[PDB]
């Protein structure tokens, strides 16, 4: 059975710096896609998905384009305190009119501290 | 993600009976078309899904004649064919999405009516 894995439960950041946002997925099967959000719930925030979309400051650990890439791993850059929260790497089964949650991991706190200067 | 040959937008005229609007998949590399899935949206609202897991086509019935070759999945083409009827009706920018067990990407295609010429 699939598990969706984020190994780490909290990364702590120097504003300014990039934080690294583990997730492995222990399958590729069933059809359909992994998305990262912030938070739960109805009001989660959409941060990533493989679609063109306005992603700007999210860069891929690996390369999504591959066939077998397990790897769902994503960088943020530029992290301000704004930018803190808990983020889960989300597995959906397709569907229409919309595609259904299948495995969601555990997800990571994202913490916030100050830069010296 | 799934990349794509991508167009901005396809003409039809008074003279169409049918409408292609394509749609090409540059890095597909399904070996079944169960693991393939299609969504074809226009306006947002789908009017055209292939589920490659139940071999599912599924259209709404104001869009009857829309469909995709099958067989031609594997070779990265999900180009939507559809009478003119349905393409008279339905002009605008439609979203072709394409994925293959956890990659997925799309693109959009306008499908654009001109007015031409004709000799009663
Ligand atoms: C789009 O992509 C292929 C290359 O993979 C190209 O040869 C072909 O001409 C393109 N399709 C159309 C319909 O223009
Ligand atoms: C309409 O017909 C012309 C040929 O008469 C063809 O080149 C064109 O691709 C067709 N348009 C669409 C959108 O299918
Ligand atoms: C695709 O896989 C299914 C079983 O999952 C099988 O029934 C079907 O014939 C396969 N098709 C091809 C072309 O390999
Ligand atoms: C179709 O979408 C493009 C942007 O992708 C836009 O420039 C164009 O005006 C849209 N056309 C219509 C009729 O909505």
């Amino acid at each position: 059975e699939l598990q969706v894995i984020q190994p780490d439960k909290s990364v702590l950041v120097a504003a300014g710096e990039t934080a690294t946002l583990r997730c492995t997925a222990t399958s590729l099967i069933p059809v359909g896609p992994i998305q990262w959000f912030r938070g739960a719930g109805p009001g989660r925030e959409l941060i990533y998905n493989q679609k063109e979309g306005h992603f700007p400051r999210v860069t891929t650990v690996s390369d999504l384009t591959k066939r077998n890439n397990m790897d769902f791993s994503i960088r943020i850059g530029n992290i301000t305190p704004a930018d803190a929260g808990t983020y889960y790497c989300v597995k959906f089964r397709k569907g229409s009119p919309d595609d259904v949650e299948f495995k969601s991991g555990a997800g990571t706190e994202l913490s916030v501290r100050a830069k010296p200067s | 993600q799934l990349l794509f040959n991508k167009t901005k937008s396809v003409e039809f005229t008074f003279g169409n009976d049918t409408v292609v609007i394509p749609c090409f998949v540059t890095n597909m590399e399904a070996q079944n078309t169960t693991e393939v899935y299609v969504k074809w949206k226009f306006k947002g609202r789908d009017i055209y899904t292939f589920d490659g897991a139940l071999n599912k086509s599924t259209v709404p019935t104001d869009f009857s004649s829309a469909k995709i070759e099958v067989s031609q999945l594997l070779k990265g083409d999900a180009s939507l064919k559809m009478d003119k009827s349905d393409a008279v009706s339905h002009t605008g920018n439609y979203t072709c999405e394409v994925t293959e067990l956890t990659r997925e990407g799309e693109t959009i295609i306008e499908l654009k009516y001109r007015v031409v010429s004709w000799s009663t």
